[PDB]
């Protein structure tokens, strides 16, 4: 906070969006010094714009910036999937400090539907010696980023022992997620088959492992 | 020009966080601002403070100035951060960053070059190194003539673990999946790689699991089930 941005904006592929940044007369309105920053999950913030409208070499044409009074604006044209990120404005403030905006999370809508590939692994022999068994179900290449996972043991639903991650974007702009079934070696060996079932957009993939 | 954060990923509440930024590819006594910025989870970016290369003057985020000291050592070519009386709300990714300026009273300054970020977790709970187990190759979910294999990295704390394959010489078809967090308080993740079925038996495959918060490294050989 202290500089105000919309929490999120959503636009379709190809369209253009504007991200605003409301500050004060000691900041945005005091200097020609608002910068913008692109922040992809996992890497450091990348400078997009400095001194209100300047682009560093290497930042695309589609990114532009301006300001009017105490409000600065960032405009992205020709929105692509890759543009999905958190975007921050910031500025020098009188008294020699620095303040960021709260950040805007950009979603880009209209991307192609992709069903997940599902990779299920049995516990290792080594882990089974230690009397525990972890089934690893890796879910990849899906869009949109929402799946429901269910585990079965000889056709019977399992609820305990299960932890599933929130979908996260791969380099190729599709989504990945994993689900884990934590068992004891006793449990694992006493069933004939375990199954990992992933439902995406009304369709289900099922992989099975066996002792 | 490069910046690189180092320091403990784990710090007990009430105690003092210490980070150092080693600056390469340019001197640290030049005409620049050296900055610390953090990002608590879900929160946004937050400037912490800065030190000025040529003279060493510091400035701090007003709501953190009583808890923060930023220093610089011109030999070693580093600057550093100390944050006192830490709490759970200081759990964050910390970045160092260079502030480039022209005339501060007209244009301020901006952050052109950044470090990569180090996660710091505030927690009374102790360090826990991972147990690594093979994920045996399976062909059914990949393309023809290939198979996927990997490593389960189990029960560590805190984040992060990094995985590479065959000492970084195998980077094609690698996918490391985001960690999962158990009710135990520990994390686990998996890294997999898609390789040619023909190379199994011939080519040795090793996941290089790196867990810096516990100073533990594991190079695990991934075998077929015997």
């Amino acid at each position: 906070s202290a500089l105000t941005q919309p929490p999120s904006v959503s636009k379709s592929l190809g369209q253009s969006v504007t991200i605003s940044c409301s500050g004060t007369s000691s900041d945005i309105g005091a200097y020609n010094g608002v910068s913008w920053y692109q922040h992809h999950s996992g890497t450091a913030p990348r400078l997009l714009i400095y001194e209100v409208s300047k682009r560093p070499s290497g930042v695309s044409d589609r990114f532009s910036g301006s300001k009017s009074g105490n409000t600065a604006s960032l405009t992205i044209s020709g929105l692509q999937a890759e543009d999905e990120a958190d975007y921050y404005c910031g500025s020098y403030r009188s008294g020699s400090t620095w303040v960021f905006g709260g950040g805007t999370r950009l979603t880009v809508l209209g991307q192609p539907k992709a069903s997940p590939t599902v990779t299920l692994f049995p516990p290792s022999s080594e882990e089974l010696q230690a009397n525990k068994a972890t089934l690893v179900c890796l879910i990849s290449d899906f869009y949109p980023g929402v799946v429901k996972v269910a585990w079965k043991a000889d056709g019977s639903a399992v609820n305990a022992g299960v932890e599933t991650t929130t979908p996260s974007k791969q380099s190729n702009n599709k989504y990945a997620a994993s689900s884990y079934l934590s068992l004891t070696s006793d449990q694992w060996k006493s069933h004939k088959s375990y199954s990992c079932q992933v439902t995406h957009e009304g369709s289900t993939v099922e992989k099975t492992v066996a002792p | 020009v490069q910046l690189q954060e180092s320091g403990p990923g784990l710090v007990k509440p009430s105690e003092t966080l210490s980070l150092t930024c080693a600056v390469s590819g340019g001197s640290i006594g030049d005409d620049y601002y050296w900055n610390w910025i953090r990002q608590p989870p879900g929160k946004g970016l937050e400037w912490i403070g800065s030190i000025y290369g040529s003279f060493g003057g510091t400035n701090y985020n007003p709501s953190l100035k009583n808890r923060v000291t930023i220093s610089m050592d011109t030999s070693k070519n580093q600057f550093s951060l100390k944050l006192s009386s830490v709490t759970a709300a200081d759990t964050a990714v910390y970045y160092c960053a260079r502030g480039s300026y022209n005339i501060v009273v007209l244009f301020g300054y901006y952050f052109d070059y950044w470090g990569q970020g180090v996660l710091v977790t505030v927690s009374s709970a102790s360090t826990k190194g991972p147990s690594v187990f093979p994920l045996a190759p399976s062909s059914r979910s990949t393309s023809e003539s290939t198979a996927a294999l990997g490593c389960l990295v189990k029960d560590y704390f805190p984040e992060p673990v990094t995985v590479s394959w065959n000492s970084g010489s195998l980077t094609s078809g690698v996918h490391t999946f985001p960690a999962v967090l158990q009710s135990s308080g520990l994390y686990s993740l998996s890294s997999v790689v898609t390789v040619p079925s023909s190379s199994l038996g011939t080519q040795t495959y090793v996941c290089n699991v790196n867990h810096k918060p516990s100073n533990t490294k594991v190079d695990k050989r991934v075998e077929i089930k015997t």
